[PDB]
């Protein structure tokens, strides 16, 4: 189901800003980047893009309020830093199962400071000495990567 | 062969001590949980410890003497004082030649007595 | 991060960290008749000029290249030359006045008080009665017991010359008859008494003990040797032959030091020429002491190789697996076999009888090492500058085939000077310098048979970590030999006092698992788990109980010697070591025999 | 004295052997009595070719150059039991210790997962029939819900000799033994260069995740007597730092898991020999705040074992849990089949995420040698600490003082322990504890004879090295041919072509 249809099918209607939370799992992206989605979803509190092919996040827009964001299951290898820029209030983000490779693909996110929960499984980067620790110094802001604290102790279910 | 391994499957097993026929009166069949010290003659390790908690006791000084020389080392290690160690470049010491000289290390020990 | 602890060495040195490029600590879980051909080959190969022979007895072809062709390029060359070894002995008894003469007369001392028994105190042998390896007691019983089935008994005087006269009569017989009834022909009881398996026979084993004996008097009074002297005590000779060399005053000369290994040593070394030797050492001796040593080198020089077992063949074709004996390839289609053992077999042919290989030319591993290691040291000692005639000079030391070299030269050119003639000489007397696992370094850094020697700093660990567990005697023996096994190798071996406490851990923790002596105040439940906790509450000074009535463990790095019973006595409760030790039990380095004494 | 007689077939055997200008022992020996020296070596050196030379070539910052690392396709695992992969159930429940049999630990775990769905084939093993490998787990399923049914349990299980588990065990019989004469014209009796194969990325990983610290205390070793004595005292310092910063290392895990499994299949093996036993993967840890723990790791199905000769062999089938997916780094799975085992739901930064369970099985084979080698595994723990201790008394003998405190007690000292696109990195004392504990665990996993040629014909080119770096003018007479010693090592061991890529990286940085 190609994006630009697949938005319009989940939006029953509703008008961008009606929606609270986007779900485009398993869709099929259109050249490996986002199409269809625009600025209109200002008040979109979730978007879903697990095993949607997605290679590139340089065509997201620029949305203000999007506290969770799930792009684990795609192939996005870098270009990070626009989820800074587009998403300055972005909270939750889940990278599960994307070829990142280096802790510097990481870096971007530095500037995210609304960041507090990461989660890279199935990521090559999780295959360093000292993963967490890196990741923590790097971004120091986080507190809870792969869905554990710094003293390795499982995150309350309230997030 | 490996007498370790064989060491272990044996004590795993009832029985393993062999004994004379003097534990029949010696030692009993049983004890307070009701388990086989031993049977008729091979003898289960358990009545080591029965013989070493409550068995015919003695009041005997003799060891001291049969063993001169290993309760002499235990003496003069007793009242033996050490010394400051010495890091350093590269018939009493030559037992305690463990403790004395070492690969880049010298203990200044003194055996006494 | 990537860890990467070869790194490590990016800042400390790699004389200090060099423990971490030794990968086991004891013998690792891996390990036939291809290598014993492809041996020989290469032995008849390095030596392949001027003379093949035909034994009178065995009818063996024998290759002798001792006086042969001198090398004319770098490859290995066993051509070694009677004439230079008989004068490198001859010049290092000059530069050792006596040398022989006091080494011969402290052999003669020992050739005449030792027992036959001395031969059981060995690995295993090969068995010339049944045709396959056993220890070293078994075939020594065996060969006494067929040697009193025929006419010879001189063995029962309990003396080894004895048993080595009745075996030099056995050779004698025109048939010699072995009962478990077969009767072997003269011929076919030298071709089993001149065997090597894959191992000599017992016939060698009691001549070859007498060589050794002999070389060993002779590398003790070798300050370059460093064979028989094993530890600590080796690690003052490296740097005291660094010593010699670097010290001196006002000098413009400099000194360069040479890593060494031998490459094919055994395979060069030829008994021929070890005979040439101890025909040289055994000079103006009695004529019987000359003759029991030389008939060592006499044997070697004869001696023929078993090829294994063979060659395992299976098809898939009809799936059918079968094993062909090493016997047969004398007479056997090449068909089978592929393009490399083809080759291997077609140029083995031609030495192998009644199944065996005639290695004549070389030594095989482990026989002579002593001896082989006079012949180094005495190439080591021609540089004296007196030996020399010239500018450059060198000295050094040696163990079987690991030599160290050390060349004080005015320059750079007299170095390589020096260098090119210990090499030359070198190869002269059958001793072939390994160009690929050698290097050279100014003086102050190097390695001797794993010993590391950097700036008067020597670290041994040319012996790897013991086995720290019970050994499997008994309750009061265990007790008594893993906490000696730590103390000795803390005193010879060398292991740091960190290693020592945390061997004596893992010790104990094996020590209390097997025999279930878990302690009391533990919760570990058991079949012993019972009587063991009473035990502890009787007891006032619980520090008395031993380690097998689940005491605590008192031992440390200073009372690793004492024994347990010894120790612990003063601290145990009169009523438990009346009960402990009660001569009148049912049950009876170790030692203080007590309860814990079963079997 | 004595009368020692050299007579015939003695005296012609000594005639043959004395070198070829003399016709009789008499002869040679008198020869050798009347030996003096006459310059004989002069002459024959002035005689010999010059082309016999020991040529000193000069060793610089330019000669070394890399190894060559073999080619083909990559390496894939070797080890008995997954390493970095492993899933634990866990218990956290003691029963006094010890005394526990192993089989109720293991229903015990079992029972604290629910998510079991019907097995289904991932990751087929492309040499065998797939098929026999999801029938053993389902089997062993099925054997679990009987033991548990039945009231009392039987401390000891012994599968059902089925034809699937025959079949995973090798009874595939390797033909028979015959006489060569029976066979003697037939198709071909052959009697195999190994095959080469490259790095892989999975085995530079699995060293990383071997160096790391866990949250549970996997070694508790046993009482020392009270120190009185100074070198006692630094002993026990350097003794408990080593074990504080090592109790906790995975290399640690490994090294208990690793005695457990060996431990066990040895007992089975030489207890019950004719049927197959259901052995399982069991290790025992003590948390962060003193509880015991129980881990399960999988399940080993022993194959019938007769063993009298150290080297015989026996065949068992090994299944594991893990939670890593076979389609990330298939060439590493080479050996295994994969099986889909349940769902489980753990914490991601979105809720919660249920991800795939898997089993790893696999017909490997083992002798006795190597259960004994693998029940000593917990002497590696007395290599890295010595190795450690000699790099401090290596140091302190450098100085006049003891060192320990300036390596222990120093937050400042780091060394260059690892490699990130940024330069040498530089990890503390206690990731060299860590590190080196890594290295001689997984030397004992991975040995090999390629290793062992790896180790000592690299220290040598390692010296010279050391000796360039130190301005002693280093010289080798023959470096081509050392550099063939060391590579003809490098066929196709993962744990050899690391540290070769290893020496690499250290001769680059070393002396650039």
């Amino acid at each position: 189901m190609d994006m630009k249809r697949r938005i319009h099918l989940e939006l029953r209607n509703r008008t961008p800003a009606a929606v609270r939370e986007l779900v485009l799992d398993n869709c099929k992206s259109n050249d490996g980047k986002i199409e269809g989605l625009t600025a209109e979803f200002v008040n979109l509190e979730f978007l879903s893009l697990i095993n949607v092919g997605l290679i590139s996040v340089s065509n997201l827009p620029k949305l203000p309020k999007l506290k969770k964001l799930e792009l684990s299951e795609n192939r996005i290898f870098g270009g990070l830093d626009m989820l800074a820029e587009k998403l300055p209030n972005l909270t939750h983000l889940n990278l599960s199962g994307n070829k990142l490779k280096d802790i510097s693909t990481l870096e971007p996110l530095k500037k995210l400071e609304c960041l507090k929960s990461l989660d890279l499984f199935n990521c090559e980067v999780t295959n360093l000495n000292d993963y967490r620790e890196s990741v923590f110094k790097l971004l120091p802001q986080l507190t809870y990567l792969d869905g554990y604290d710094r003293e390795d102790q499982e995150a309350p279910d309230s997030d | 062969k490996n007498p370790a391994l064989r060491m272990k499957w044996m004590m795993a097993m009832k029985y393993p001590i062999t004994a004379d026929k003097r534990i029949i009166e010696m030692i009993p069949e049983r004890n307070e949980q009701g388990q086989t010290l031993w049977s008729k003659v091979m003898v289960s390790p358990l009545a080591v410890t029965w013989w070493n908690r409550n068995g015919p006791t003695t009041s005997t000084v003799h060891y001291p003497k049969v063993y001169k020389t290993y309760f002499e080392k235990v003496e003069r290690l007793k009242h033996g004082t050490f010394g400051p160690v010495h890091f350093r470049n590269q018939s009493v010491y030559i037992e305690v030649l463990h403790l004395t000289q070492g690969t880049c290390w010298e203990q200044m020990y003194t055996p006494g007595g | 991060m990537d860890v990467n602890p070869t790194l490590l060495f990016l800042k400390v040195p790699v004389q200090n960290a060099i423990s971490t490029t030794f990968p086991y600590t004891g013998d690792p879980p891996y390990s036939g008749t291809g290598y014993t051909m492809d041996t020989v080959n290469r032995t008849h190969q390095y030596s392949e000029k001027g003379k093949w022979t035909k034994n009178t007895e065995t009818g063996a072809p024998q290759l002798n290249p001792i006086d042969g062709p001198l090398p004319e390029d770098n490859e290995p060359s066993g051509y070694a030359q009677t004439d230079c070894v008989l004068e490198a002995m001859a010049f290092l008894e000059e530069s050792h006045p006596g040398i022989f003469e006091n080494s011969c007369l402290e052999t003669m001392e020992i050739v005449q008080q030792t027992r036959v028994d001395k031969l059981t105190q060995g690995r295993q042998t090969y068995d010339w009665t049944l045709n396959r390896n056993q220890p070293a007691a078994t075939a020594l019983a065996n060969t006494i017991e067929i040697f009193r089935s025929n006419g010879l008994t001189a063995n029962e005087s309990g003396r080894l010359i004895d048993f080595l006269k009745d075996v030099m009569e056995s050779m004698d017989k025109e048939e010699m008859e072995i009962t478990t009834k077969q009767r072997l022909n003269k011929k076919s009881y030298l071709i089993r008494a001149l065997t090597l398996n894959t191992t000599p026979g017992m016939q060698i084993r009691g001549f070859v003990y007498f060589v050794e004996t002999l070389a060993r008097s002779i590398c003790e009074k070798l300050e370059q040797s460093g064979l028989p002297v094993g530890g600590n005590e080796k690690k003052a000779k490296l740097a005291n032959v660094v010593r010699k060399m670097m010290t001196n005053s006002q000098d413009t000369e400099l000194s360069f030091t040479i890593t060494g290994d031998n490459t094919k040593w055994n395979e060069n070394q030829n008994p021929r020429m070890f005979l040439a030797m101890i025909t040289y050492i055994t000079r103006n001796q009695p004529e019987w002491f000359r003759n029991v040593l030389s008939i060592a080198p006499i044997m070697f020089s004869n001696k023929m190789a078993r090829l294994g077992r063979g060659y395992m063949f299976e098809s898939k074709s009809m799936k059918l697996r079968t094993q062909i004996p090493a016997e047969m390839l004398a007479n056997i289609d090449l068909k089978y076999f592929n393009e490399l053992t083809k080759k291997k077999i077609e140029k083995i042919r031609p030495l192998l009888i009644d199944g065996t290989a005639s290695l004549s030319p070389g030594m095989m591993m482990g026989m002579f090492n002593m001896l082989s290691t006079v012949l180094g040291v005495s190439i080591l000692n021609l540089g004296q500058k007196r030996y020399t005639k010239t500018t450059y000079w060198w000295d050094g030391l040696q163990s079987s085939d690991d030599f160290a070299l050390i060349v004080n030269a005015p320059n750079h050119e007299g170095i390589q000077a020096g260098v090119d003639r210990f090499y030359r000489t070198c190869k002269l007397v059958g001793i072939n310098m390994s160009k690929k696992k050698s290097y050279i370094n100014r003086t102050g850094t190097f390695e001797f048979t794993s010993f590391f020697y950097r700036y008067g700093f020597v670290a041994n660990f040319s012996m790897e970590l013991p086995s720290f567990g019970v050994s499997g005697i008994n309750e009061s023996a265990d007790m008594s030999i893993g906490v000696t096994v730590i103390k000795n190798n803390m005193i010879n071996n060398d292991l740091g006092p960190a290693t020592a406490q945390m061997a004596l851990q893992l010790f104990i923790k094996d020590y209390r698992y097997t025999y279930r002596c878990h302690r009391g105040d533990t919760q570990i439940q058991t079949r012993r788990s019972f009587e063991l906790e009473k035990l502890w509450e009787q007891t006032r000074s619980k520090a008395g109980l031993l380690v097998s009535d689940g005491g605590p463990n008192l031992y440390n790095i200073r009372n690793l010697h004492i024994p347990e019973v010894c120790l612990k006595w003063e601290l145990m409760d009169e009523d438990y070591q009346g009960r402990l030790c009660n001569p009148l039990n049912p049950f009876v380095m170790e030692y203080d025999a007590v309860a814990t004494t079963h079997s | 004295e004595e009368k020692f007689e050299i007579t015939g077939t003695m005296r012609r055997l000594a005639d043959q052997s004395l070198p070829p200008n003399f016709s009789s022992l008499e002869n040679f020996r008198a020869y050798v009595d009347g030996f003096e020296p006459n310059g004989c070596i002069e002459g024959k050196l002035s005689q010999m070719s010059k082309e016999v030379n020991a040529r000193i070539e000069p060793f610089l910052k330019t000669t070394p150059r890399p190894l060559k690392l073999p080619d083909g396709p990559p390496c894939s695992q070797r080890s008995k039991f997954l390493l970095m992969d492993a899933l634990k159930l866990s218990i956290e429940d003691p029963s006094h210790e010890g005394e526990g049999i192993p089989l109720y630990d293991a229903i015990k775990c079992m029972k604290t997962f629910f998510g079991w769905k019907e097995p289904n084939i991932v990751k087929p093993h492309e040499k065998g029939i797939n098929p026999n490998y999801l029938l053993t787990w389902k089997q062993v399923l099925a054997e679990l819900q009987d033991i548990e049914n039945e009231e009392k349990i039987p401390k000891t299980k012994n599968m059902k000799k089925t034809s699937q588990l025959r079949w995973a065990l090798g009874e595939n019989m390797a033909p028979e033994k015959v006489d060569f004469e029976d066979c003697k014209d037939v198709s071909d009796l052959k009697q195999d260069e190994p095959e080469s194969r490259s790095l892989a990325s999975w085995i530079q990983s699995e060293f990383n995740k071997a160096c790391e610290l866990t949250d549970s205390s996997w070694i508790e070793l046993d009482e020392i007597g009270e120190d009185v004595a100074p070198i006692e005292h630094i002993a026990s310092m350097r003794r408990n730092y080593f074990t504080a910063e090592v109790s906790h290392c995975r290399a640690t895990e490994y090294i208990m898991k690793g005695v457990y499994i060996n431990t066990a299949l040895l007992n089975a093996s030489c207890a019950a020999m004719d049927d197959f036993q259901l052995i399982p993967m069991i290790s025992k840890c003590r948390t962060k705040e003193g509880r015991r723990k129980t881990n399960l790791y999988g399940f080993i199905i022993k194959g019938r074992s007769h063993l009298r000769n150290d080297t015989d062999v026996v065949n068992f089938v090994s299944m594991e849990f893990s939670l890593t997916d076979p389609r990330l780094e298939p060439h590493k799975w080479e050996k295994y089949c994969v099986l889909e085992i349940g769902n489980m739901l753990l914490r991601t930064a979105v809720g919660r995420v249920s991800r795939p369970m898997f089993l790893y099985v696999r017909t490997n084979g083992t002798s006795k040698i190597k259960m004994k080698w693998g029940m000593e595994m917990r002497r590696c723990l007395l290599q890295s600490l010595q190795q450690i201790e000699s790099m401090i008394e290596a140091e302190s003998s450098v100085k006049e003082k003891d060192m320990t405190k300036e390596f222990f007690e120093n937050k400042s000292e780091t060394w260059p322990i690892g490699e990130s696109p940024k330069g040498v990195e530089e990890g503390s004392i206690g990731k060299v504890c860590r590190t080196l504990l890594a290295k001689s665990v997984f030397n004992s996993l991975y040995a090999s004879s390629q290793l062992e040629g790896f180790s000592a014909e690299s220290r040598k080119l390692l010296l010279i090295a050391q000796a360039l770096r130190d301005n002693l003018e280093p010289g080798t007479f023959d470096l081509g041919g050392l550099y063939e010693a060391i590579e003809e090592c490098l066929i196709n061991d993962p744990w050899v072509l690391l540290n070769a890529s290893w020496f690499n990286s250290f001769l680059a940085h070393a002396l650039k």
